């Protein structure tokens, strides 16, 4: 019967709550007084990837911080070179909508999703230079909205089933489901230690999964709304989140509770997308307005704002080594800050 | 007219036709114009001014031609002079007349 | 009693040749160019002599000074077509007659006239006659201690100028005559005394002095018909004892040169300064938004801003009338030869022609690429780009910078008018020229309309809901028809009317027409096409963001 | 047609009763021909046809004054020579 | 019904979730930032440098 | 320019890679993407099909590329996906036309299907897109009300205190009371397009059957005054 379980799970959540409480001796704030506050972060327009159809959806950087992805509503997956804007590929899709991008570790594969349902994986160092679907691995029943590469073997995506799931290439077969969670999942992150990865969904509660375990670790409900993205603190141990509430939140994996809410009263827009710096001091954010916002990650000040965009920013991706920034928004333009 | 002060009016003559290098001389049978007509002097000679006077003078004027009788080369053959139609008195046009005082001077070449 | 020394082969003349002869009245020097030089105080003294007269001597290279002296009865000195360089001399005749003439004819060779020339000349009153000489300038106090009835300084086609103080010593003139001497300006002392000035065929002389200097004068005569205008202010044998209140001038000015200022009547004055300030800031501010914008430019734009530029050349045109206007506030006839034929109404002109041309023109594009746009809507790819646009709007400032250089080129005068609007109609081409431009015009506006009508009846819905729709789609377009209309069918039903030679109105009254009708364009342009638009206005708020003023 | 000696007659406008103030009016010679080849040479400037005139002055005549002060000539006797203000 | 199927499983991933230690708000607080300023001489946002090494122009 | 050969290599690929871009750019402008929602039974796959003669289950989205006079028209009709639209409408966000196709036949689904329409209507992405409103199986509604069954009443009572608005245009030859039903439905409909935001989009009905071929005129026609009016307001004319 519904009740007794109903009633067990109250007090176990109620558990959760008063040891969290009980936990939380101090705020970051109360911490990071005596740090002496970064001054106002100058970031110019480097450079602009024009040359895009539709409105930009999904980017994402390399691993070697040279080539990145962007991928468009009209069938089109570019792959560009940052320094010197040079259109290295253009790949045609089958499904017009694409949600999604990613990359191989290594840089040889990437990846897409959409409304199709189903993740293609191409293949980019073939053999006679024609770049054509490695992979199309279907059998998800929602839109597939994220991708990320464990390896070059491994691919982790989340869809609109309210499950992950964890695909092996060459097999493309389901390796592993994710499925102890409710609503659309639609950013997953990988920890530099590749063994867990964090999760954000429509249902204001983002989690943390084991790649091998099978089934989440945590979960932070911190939030009051729908999760748009999420990201990894440089070190793995804690993560970033953001919300149509336009509230930033950052978690902490072992104290398993939000350590911060960074929020503003003039922001009234939903976020779209979040990355942390080389180093963690500055939070980047994406809103449905038109700019893009640089916070301090330990105290919350508006530190800088980029606003060299027409339409809503919908993708952000910082490089491995830090040197730089890149911004896609519905204007169908790539804009790299520094 | 009347044999006693005419007027101005168009009369016969005879006037010597020749050209810049022509050892001889032509005579023709042509129209010029003479006469008399009314002349004015103001006696208020001051802070009224001059009162003109005309002189019989052409209206209308052709043109005829003429060849020479083998005149050194080098000139155009064909040579012309000007035949009256038409007069009344009028202002000597100094660009175009040139009215002198009393010459008499023969009208034959010579 | 007379001497008749013609055609005798006379080189020189000795000094005092006429000694002992006392009954003489004339001495006639004729076709003697074998005559080269005479003596001084060849004619030393003579009783009854009166008459002389020089007048073929083409070798005289000139007569040496005093040859004419002491003889009280010499009364007509005449000396024509003779080769003389050095002025002759007269001082030293110190004759007494009432009513000497001194004559001074065909001497192409004689460079100018010394200053002081007539001192101990007679001692009553003088007429000098001065035709056809080729002097070069007079010189200060030419004219000196005589009274002078009449200067005649007629067809002196060499002349340039005469010093300012050449009447400083003299008694006059009292008649003053500078027929075809295209002398640039009367000298500014002595024409006070004149009682008639003739100045038929001076095209050079522009400017006259003012009417207050002419106190005695009537009987005046000139050559261009706008200076009469300056005679206008009030206080047989044709004979008169009192001269008329104000003076006669002839010749009338004619239709072309009415009797005003360039801009007719007092209030106009206003109305112009305020329609060149409200033509000249909106026109900038719609470049100025429009050419900053970060966007970038779609076709209506790049329209919208040539559209801008031409009502801005009319703005300029219009600035420079008013400004014309006030520097010549009141005594425009002084001014009027000067600048009406001077490159400012030259400029003028060029600016009304083009920028009015290239208004029409880009209005009918914009309105010919909007019906283009809303009839074939859904064949998206047939849509005009902005290549198509540039190479039209050049083609269009082709055609309005050549149409308005033919004035220029003689096909037409800007000179005919103040306003320096293109009014020649005389010969046949300025006539089919003009009524090519209006008839252009009129074809403009009615594609207009046709284009405008043909987008309504597209757009209208004959089955689904558009009874409220419908209203406002026409409410605005006729506006816009309205103001076209408005600027248009005035001004171009009365520049055809008069195209035609049937004119239907004075130039006097023309004035209003410019200042009440034809800037409507340029200046109700950039409001209901420009201003009003979403884009524009959201560019400007972005603007006032930037300098922080919102 | 006819034109009469010029010969003296009263001054309709200044003529007093009882003071004769004569001004002589009429006629004389005038002619004109095209210029000869002999005198052409010596012409500086190109000419087609010379004219002989000849207008009468007063070659005697005398001082008078009229009501205003004003000088008049009272012609004696006028015969013609030469013209004067005759050129335009 | 599926909705006691549901219960079911909610309660066991809760009674999962609970099992697992926590730490002090505090010592993640100083771990995280000793990581933070250990790397922030490395990092070319917080220090900016000159176009020497910046290769974007 | 000073370059070397590697840089000039990738300027060559980046140049024909621009060039197929632009090829493919030309041919997109010039189609017009239309978005198709509905319900289970609104018959969209009849829609669907009727178009195509105008040319894997584990997938969520179709394809019709039917082109009217020689214009591309893309309909996408958006299936096997959840129940839930709130935010894969974002995705549709610049498409021409949304189209909405529902059964007038299942009286009440019917309620529901409205409450899906201020939905649509009222979303913050799609505030600026209009809608063409198919009323399918207008047959169905012809059988259901000369049956007497009487019940219309029952699911909305305001049928009761209606009448056939003087504007309506039905065909020659049927019950005013299938007459009567049918702009009941459609007035019903246009009350909550009209309720907010009309003069910014606007709502296009019709009424169509199964086996109707003349749907693909209607779109053409939709989408022509869609068009032309959205050029309007840039011309400010509206
Ligand atoms: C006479 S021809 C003439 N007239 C007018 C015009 C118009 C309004 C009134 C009057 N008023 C008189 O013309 C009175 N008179 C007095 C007597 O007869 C003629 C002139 C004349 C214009 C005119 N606006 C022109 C014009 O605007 N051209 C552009 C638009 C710059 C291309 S060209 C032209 N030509």
């Amino acid at each position: 019967e519904l009740d007794q379980l109903r009633q067990e799970a109250e007090q176990l959540k109620n558990q959760i709550r008063d040891a969290r409480k009980a936990c939380a001796d101090a705020t970051l704030s109360q911490i990071t007084n005596n740090i002496d506050p970064v001054g106002r972060i100058q970031m110019r327009t480097r450079r602009t990837l024009r040359g895009h159809l539709a409105k930009i959806y999904a980017m994402h950087w390399g691993t070697d911080s040279r080539l990145l992805v962007s991928a468009s509503q009209d069938g089109k997956l570019i792959i560009w070179d940052s320094y010197t804007t040079n259109k290295v590929h253009a790949i045609p899709l089958r499904s017009s909508w694409v949600m999604t991008c990613a990359y191989a570790p290594s840089g040889n594969y990437v990846a897409c999703g959409g409304l199709d349902n189903i993740c293609s994986i191409y293949n980019l160092k073939t053999r006679e230079g024609n770049v054509r679907v490695s992979r199309e691995l279907a059998g998800h029943t929602g839109y597939l909205s994220c991708c990320r590469f464990l390896d070059d073997n491994q691919i982790v995506t989340s869809s609109g089933d309210t499950t992950c799931a964890l695909w092996d290439i060459e097999t493309g077969q389901q390796t592993t489901t994710f499925t102890g969670h409710t609503g659309d999942v639609m950013s997953l992150s990988l920890a530099p230690d590749t063994r867990l990865f964090v999760s954000g969904a429509c249902d204001a509660s983002a989690k943390l999964w084991d790649v091998r375990e099978g089934m989440c670790r945590q979960t932070f409900t911190g939030h009051e709304s729908d999760i748009n993205a999420i990201c990894f603190f440089p070190n793995g141990n804690a993560f970033a989140t953001g919300s149509d509430d336009a509230t930033c939140r950052l978690f902490d994996l072992r104290a398993d509770q939000e350590l911060m809410t960074y929020s503003h009263d003039n922001i009234i827009c939903g976020i779209t997308s979040v990355s942390f710096s080389k180093s963690g001091r500055l939070l980047l954010a994406g809103y449905d307005d038109f700019n893009c916002n640089v916070w301090d990650a330990l105290k919350a000040d508006r530190a800088g704002v980029l606003a060299g965009h027409d339409n809503r920013v919908s993708c952000l991706g910082v490089t491995d080594d830090g040197m730089a920034v890149a911004t896609g928004s519905w204007d169908s333009f790539l804009k790299i800050w520094n | 007219k009347e044999p006693l002060r005419p007027r101005c009016r168009p009369i016969n003559a005879t006037l010597a036709v020749e050209k810049e290098g022509c050892p001889v001389c032509i005579t023709v049978n042509t129209t010029i114009c003479a006469g008399y007509c009314p002349t004015m002097t103001r006696v208020l000679q001051g802070v009224l001014p001059a009162l003109p006077q005309v002189v019989c003078n052409y209206r209308d004027v052709r043109f005829e031609s003429i060849r020479l009788p083998g005149c050194p080369r080098g000139v155009n053959p064909v040579v012309s002079y000007a035949v009256a139609l038409s007069c009344q008195c009028a202002l000597c046009r100094r660009s175009t007349t040139d009215c002198g005082g009393p010459k008499d001077h023969p009208l034959t070449c010579d | 009693t007379r001497l008749s020394l013609a055609y005798l082969p006379v080189k020189v003349i000795p000094s005092q040749a006429f000694r002992g002869l006392n009954e003489v009245i004339k001495i006639e020097i004729s076709q003697i160019d074998s005559l080269e030089r005479i003596e001084a105080n060849a004619f030393d003294n003579l009783l009854n002599l009166s008459e002389i007269l020089i007048q073929n001597t083409k070798n005289l290279r000139y007569i040496e000074p005093g040859a004419f002296i002491n003889l009280p009865r010499l009364k007509y000195l005449s000396i024509c077509n003779t080769g003389i360089r050095k002025f002759p001399d007269v001082t030293k005749v110190f004759s007494s007659e009432s009513n000497f003439i001194l004559e001074i004819c065909d001497n192409l060779h004689i460079t100018t006239i010394p200053g002081n020339a007539f001192q101990g000349m007679n001692n009553e009153s003088v007429t000098l006659k001065l035709y056809g000489n080729g002097f070069e300038e007079v010189q200060s106090h030419a004219f000196n201690g005589t009274t002078l009835t009449s200067l005649e300084l007629k067809e002196n086609v060499h002349l340039e100028k005469m010093h300012n103080g050449a009447f400083r010593g003299a008694t006059g003139p009292k008649t003053l005559d500078i027929s075809s001497t295209k002398l640039q300006a009367l000298p500014s002392y002595g024409l006070e005394s004149i009682q008639r000035l003739i100045a038929t065929s001076s095209y050079s002389l522009k400017k006259l002095p003012s009417r207050e200097t002419f106190v005695n004068l009537l009987e005046a005569t000139l050559t261009y018909p706008i200076h009469c205008c300056a005679f206008r202010n009030l206080p047989d044998y044709e004979y008169g004892f009192c001269l008329p209140k104000t003076p006669r001038c002839a010749p009338e000015p004619d239709a072309f040169n009415p009797c005003e200022d360039i801009m007719g009547y007092d209030f106009l004055r206003v109305l112009i300064w305020l329609i060149n300030i409200l033509a000249i800031m909106g026109n900038m501010t719609v470049l100025f938004v429009l050419l900053t914008s970060r966007y970038k430019l779609t076709v209506p734009r790049f329209l919208m801003c040539n559209l801008s530029f031409a009502d801005f050349c009319m703005g300029l045109y219009l600035l420079l009338i008013a400004s014309v206007d006030s520097q010549t506030k009141g005594q425009y006839y002084n001014h009027a030869i000067d600048w009406q034929t001077g490159s400012g109404c030259s400029t003028a002109g060029f600016f009304t022609v083009f920028a009015s041309e290239l208004s029409v023109y880009t209005l009918t594009v914009i309105t010919l690429e909007r019906w283009h746009t809303i009839t074939y809507a859904i064949h998206l790819d047939q849509k005009l780009r902005l290549r198509h646009a540039i190479l039209i709007m050049l083609g269009g400032w082709l055609f309005s910078s050549l149409i308005a250089m033919l004035p220029l080129v003689g096909v037409s005068n800007y000179m005919k008018v103040s306003i320096c609007f293109p009014m020649d109609v005389e010969t046949t081409l300025s006539q089919v020229y003009i009524l090519t431009i209006l008839i252009l015009n009129v074809v403009a506006f009615f594609i207009i309309c046709a284009c405008y009508i043909k987008i309504y009846f597209a757009v209208r819905n004959p089955e689904l809901m558009a009874t409220n729709k419908d209203t406002k789609i026409a409410k605005k377009m006729a506006i816009l028809i309205f103001t076209d209309f408005t600027c248009m069918a005035p001004i171009s039903f009365f520049a055809i009317s008069a195209a035609f030679k049937v004119p239907l109105i004075t130039v006097t009254n023309s004035k209003v027409l410019l200042v009440l009708f034809y800037p409507i364009n340029s200046c109700a342009n950039p409001f209901l096409y420009a201003i009003f638009t979403k884009t524009f206005q959201r560019d400007f708020f972005l603007l006032l963001s930037k300098f922080g003023c919102c | 047609q006819d034109c009469p000696e010029c010969t003296l007659q009263e001054n309709p406008f200044f003529s007093q009763p009882g003071a004769p103030i004569l001004q002589c009016m009429g006629c004389c010679f005038s002619r004109a021909y095209p210029t000869p080849l002999r005198s052409k040479k010596t012409m500086l400037v190109q000419k087609n046809v010379t004219s002989e005139s000849t207008c009468c002055v007063a070659k005697s005549y005398n001082r008078v004054t009229v009501m205003g002060g004003f000088k008049v000539e009272n012609h004696t006797a006028c015969h013609c020579s030469t013209c004067y203000y005759h050129k335009s | 019904t599926a909705s006691i199927a549901q219960a079911r499983k909610l309660v066991e991933q809760l009674k999962m979730e609970a099992n697992i230690d926590r730490i002090k708000v505090s010592k993640a607080a100083a771990d995280l930032m000793a990581y933070c300023e250990a790397h922030a001489k490395e990092d070319p946002l917080l220090t900016p440098v000159p176009a020497s090494e910046n290769p974007f122009r | 320019c000073t370059l070397s050969a590697e840089d000039k290599a990738a300027v060559e690929r980046s140049k024909m890679i621009e060039k197929q871009l632009q090829k493919d750019k030309q041919v997109y402008r010039a189609t017009h993407r239309l978005l198709l929602l509905g319900a289970d039974n609104s018959g969209k796959s009849t829609i669907v099909k009727q178009m195509r003669i105008y040319h894997v289950k584990t997938s969520g989205i179709f394809e019709t590329k039917f082109q009217v006079d020689k214009v591309n028209f893309h309909m996408f009709d958006v299936g096997a996906q959840r129940d839930e639209r709130r935010k894969w409408i974002q995705c549709f966000n610049d498409v021409t036309a949304i189209i909405f196709v529902v059964d007038s036949s299942d009286y009440n689904r019917l309620q529901e299907a409205l409450n899906d329409f201020k939905s649509i209507w009222n979303n913050r992405w799609l505030r600026t897109i209009s809608v063409i409103l198919f009323l399918n199986k207008q047959d169905l509604l012809a059988e259901k009300v000369l049956a007497g069954k009487s019940k219309i009443e029952d699911y909305f009572p305001e049928f009761a205190r209606y009448t056939t608005p003087e504007d309506a245009t039905p065909e020659p030859g049927e019950d005013p009371r299938v007459t009567r039903a049918k702009y009941f439905i459609r007035d019903e409909f246009l009350r909550i397009s009209t309720a907010s935001g009309d003069g910014r989009h606007y709502c296009y009905p019709h009424f169509t059957c199964s086996v109707d071929t003349e749907n693909a005129r209607r779109i053409f026609n939709d989408c022509r005054d869609i068009i032309q009016r959205m050029h309007l307001r840039q011309y400010e004319l509206l």
